[PDB]
């Protein structure tokens, strides 16, 4: 019940309306290691999404990734949900178009 | 680049844990290892390096066993020590190409490490370490084999992985890089968006006023990275890939 | 340099039994077994050192106290008719070699019994040898009997003139006088036989001692008897021609 | 139980060499104990080996390690009466404090002496008793049917005249002729009068 995680989402590519593209959602410096962490279109989580092997850096905190293919459009908000220890409430960071 | 192996060690309560392990060759992992795989799995098609196949199942046996001796003599340190769970040990071996190092943490503070020929504990570590040490050193086949893996196998493995597999690892990846506007704080943000490039190693600023904010440095999926670097009131980059080639970026 | 006190031990039931183990040696490891005779060794107690005391294999009711590193107490809380084993003591350390190395306790027998009256000491008669041995082997054996006694915790040894153990055997457990009761008495049998001519010679004393473990000073009283306390019976014997 | 150890109890006579076994399923190995146990005694450590080893000796006695197979043997040498005892076999799985210890059930080990038999039943006069005497490691004696005592077999040891004897003593108008009817008997035995 140290550190907390540090959110932040973005894309590969410049995002284009209609054109495919990758979310990314990099969670990082917490402790202990036990996370929640979802990505969410218009307030409902992603299911098909691709994660990375959980590994800490040289200060001994966890850093994360989550990922997956996706259509940017007009009216598509996204986000990422993460929970932990360190957290009364999930957190919600939203990805700026 | 340095040979990292890493370890994850998390005890929820005295019956249930998991141990998960991987490896980074410099910013490039090169193994993997979960609480639910017999074996080690291979990512890159050399992460065998120049070792035998009959040598790499050798290598397979030996943390087998680490693994479930690990997880027992946690759980009865635990025991010893009075220790409360939930319990989290991290473990950073490796070396490089030759001096090696053994630190392991717990609860993400250094509490000791495999200095010379046996264990010593960290500077400011809790007195009751003292007895982890004086336990540990009692063990006289596990504190050579630790040697017999630093001082002579690793070094020899990572000269093998660095041959079998150079390719990927001088790799050249020219990025892209495009502005945004930010949040305004009359004032307004400028982004100098940064994406793509490899390795890791970068230069980006806003060419150079002394207010440039250049974030930290966020991974892809493509085994690639990327930069933002904000301003708050032309954006210049530099990196190996495009040689000489500073990205400049003019606004609007 | 490991101790175990006492080697024997004969309480009551609902009373509370304490066994005294200690060591010089300055080892923080340290056992605590139970073995019934002739089954094996079952693990009840444990230590890492001071203050450290964990449980073992079987979860017994009994309890230890780790306080000092040379001593390893174990506790009955209230004693019962099952509880009567033997129970060692043991400890690890580094040794001749570079290994850390097991060192077992004497040993401490243990009987619990249901009233502290049926503790009765030891009845010892000489026999002596027969003229048909002497005629057609050429060679003495008397013949120790020490018999009515609780509960079987018994040493016997041949003092002659001196004790010796050649030309000496004992039964190496007591048979009871009653195969019905839970709690008998016992009996036990020495031999000694030395030559027709050892025997025959008058200047030769024989004298048969059985050491008997019993009741303390700490350990109350009812009745109209002498407490039996740890005494030693026998019976003397000279030679004859 | 992972350490097996085989027989569970033997009877040999004296003078022969025997071989009792250990197979144990215990991993990782680091060490190996072999003890010795008296009837009311404790646990004296015989030997002690690491897999890189497979042969030590406590003079008479040899242990073997056959580290691959997972097994190991203890070899009595020229076994005398003093052998008769419990032999433990423990294997650790650490090389420190901080393991596991695993202890097979044993072997039993009893000792007979090589029997010049002349069986005889004499009478003793108190300070009554008789004596079932003299013979050879075959005969065994029974117990009680009531109010009849009978001992087992015992051994005793002349060191002087280098005579060895196994005894019998049985008390109770108990007559010593019929004494041992529970147990079998020589026809050649020798009864006074
Ligand atoms: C290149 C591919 C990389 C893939 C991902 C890799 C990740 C690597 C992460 C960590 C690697 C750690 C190093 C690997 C293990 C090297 C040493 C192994 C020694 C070992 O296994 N030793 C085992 C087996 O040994 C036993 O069995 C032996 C025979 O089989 C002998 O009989 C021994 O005498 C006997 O003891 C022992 O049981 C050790 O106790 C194992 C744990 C000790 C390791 C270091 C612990 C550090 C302190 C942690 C706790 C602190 C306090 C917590 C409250
Ligand atoms: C230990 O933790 C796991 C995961 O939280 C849980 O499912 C399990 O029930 C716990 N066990 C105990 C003894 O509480
Ligand atoms: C990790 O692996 C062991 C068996 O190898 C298992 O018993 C333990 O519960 C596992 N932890 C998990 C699945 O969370
Ligand atoms: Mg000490």
């Amino acid at each position: 019940i140290q550190r907390t995680p540090k959110i932040q989402v973005y894309s590969r590519h410049p995002a284009e309306n209609g054109k495919s593209n990758f979310l990314n959602c990099y969670v990082s410096g917490f402790h202990p290691s036990d996370i929640e962490v979802d990505l969410l279109k218009n307030g409902e989580r992603i299911e098909k999404v691709e994660h990375s092997d959980l590994s800490f850096s040289k200060d001994w905190s966890f850093y994360l990734l989550y990922y997956t293919e996706f259509t940017p459009t007009e009216k598509d908000e996204y986000a990422c949900r993460v929970n932990h220890v360190t957290l009364s409430q999930p957190k919600i960071v939203k990805w700026d178009r | 680049f340095p040979l990292r192996c890493l370890q994850i060690s998390s005890f929820a309560n005295s019956s249930w844990t998991r141990t998960d392990g991987l490896a980074w060759l410099g910013e490039l992992q090169t193994h993997s290892w979960s609480n639910d795989s017999d074996t080690v799995r291979s990512l890159k098609p050399w992460s065998q390096g120049t070792f035998s196949d009959q040598q790499w199942e050798t290598l397979q046996h030996i943390f087998r066993v680490y693994r479930s001796s690990f997880t027992r003599d946690v759980k009865e340190f635990a025991k010893m020590l009075r220790l409360s769970y939930p319990l989290e040990l991290q473990v950073s071996a490796g070396c490089e190409v030759s001096n090696n190092f053994f630190h392991v943490a717990f609860q993400g503070k250094d509490i000791l490490s495999f200095q010379g020929t046996s264990w010593e504990p960290t500077q400011e570590a809790p007195l009751w370490v003292n007895l982890a040490i004086q336990v540990l050193n009692q063990d006289k086949w596990t504190r050579e084999t630790v040697q017999w893996l630093l001082n002579g196998t690793c070094p020899q493995f990572v000269s093998g992985l660095l041959e079998s597999g150079k390719s990927e690892l001088k790799k050249q990846v020219k990025p892209k890089a495009w502005l945004s506007r930010g949040p305004s704080p009359g004032r307004l943000l400028l982004v100098c968006h940064v994406s793509g490039f490899y390795p890791k190693p970068v230069w980006v600023k806003w060419m150079e006023q002394q207010g440039t904010q250049p974030g930290d440095i966020l991974p892809n999926a493509d085994e690639t990275w990327y930069l933002r670097a904000t301003l708050d009131v032309s954006c210049r980059v530099k990196h190996s890939s495009l040689e000489g080639q500073d990205i400049v970026l003019y606004w609007h | 340099d490991i101790y175990q006190t006492p080697r024997y031990l004969v309480i009551g039931t609902g009373k509370k039994i304490t066994l005294e183990c200690s060591q010089t040696m300055g080892h923080d490891k340290m056992y605590w077994y139970q073995q019934d005779p002739g089954m094996e060794l079952h693990l009840i107690h444990y230590s890492y050192g001071v203050n450290s005391t964990e449980k073992g294999d079987l979860s017994s009711e009994s309890t230890v106290s780790r306080i000092r590193t040379e001593h390893f107490p174990l506790t009955l809380e209230s004693a019962r008719p099952s509880h009567t084993s033997q129970y060692l003591c043991a400890s690890s350390g580094l040794r001749d070699r570079g290994l850390y190395e097991q060192y077992f306790g004497p040993g401490t027998r243990l009987t619990v019994t249901e009233d502290l009256k049926n503790v009765f000491p030891p009845e010892v008669a000489v026999f002596e040898p027969s003229e048909a041995e002497i005629s057609h082997t050429q060679k003495a054996t008397l013949v120790c009997l020490a018999t009515g006694f609780y509960p079987d915790h018994v040493e016997l040894s041949w003092w002659v003139n001196k004790e010796v153990h050649s030309g000496v055997c004992t039964d190496p457990q007591p048979l009871k006088e009653q195969p019905a009761l839970n709690d008998s008495r016992y009996a036990l049998s020495s031999r000694l036989r030395v030559s027709a001519t050892f025997w025959q010679n008058p200047r030769n004393h024989f004298r048969c001692q059985v050491q008997f473990y019993g009741l303390s000073e700490n350990d109350e009283w009812t009745q109209d008897r002498a407490k039996p306390v740890t005494q030693i019976v026998s019976a003397e014997a000279w030679g004859r021609a | 139980n992972q350490v097996e150890q085989s027989p569970q109890s033997l009877i040999i006579l004296e003078g022969k060499n025997c071989t009792l076994q250990c197979n144990y399923t215990v991993s990782p190995f680091s060490n190996l104990r072999w003890y010795k146990q008296d009837t009311g005694r404790g646990p004296v450590s015989l030997t002690i080996m690491t897999f890189s080893e497979n042969t030590k000796s406590n003079g008479r006695y040899t242990a073997t390690l056959d580290a691959d197979t997972k097994q190991s043997s203890l070899h009595i040498t020229a076994s005398q009466l003093s052998d008769s005892a419990s032999y433990i076999c423990v294997v650790s799985d650490r090389g420190s404090t901080l393991g596991r210890l695993y202890f097979g059930r044993g072997t039993q080990l009893t000792v007979w002496p090589d029997i010049n038999p002349d069986p005889a039943v004499y009478q003793l006069r108190d300070s009554s008793v008789c004596l079932f005497t003299d013979f050879d490691s075959q005969t065994n004696v029974s117990q009680s049917k009531s109010d009849v005592y009978i001992t087992d077999k015992c051994v005793l040891d002349m060191r002087s005249m280098d005579f060895k004897s196994n005894s019998a003593v049985a008390w109770s108008d108990f007559a010593c002729a019929n004494a041992f009817n529970n147990s079998i008997i020589p026809e050649d035995t020798f009864f006074p009068s």
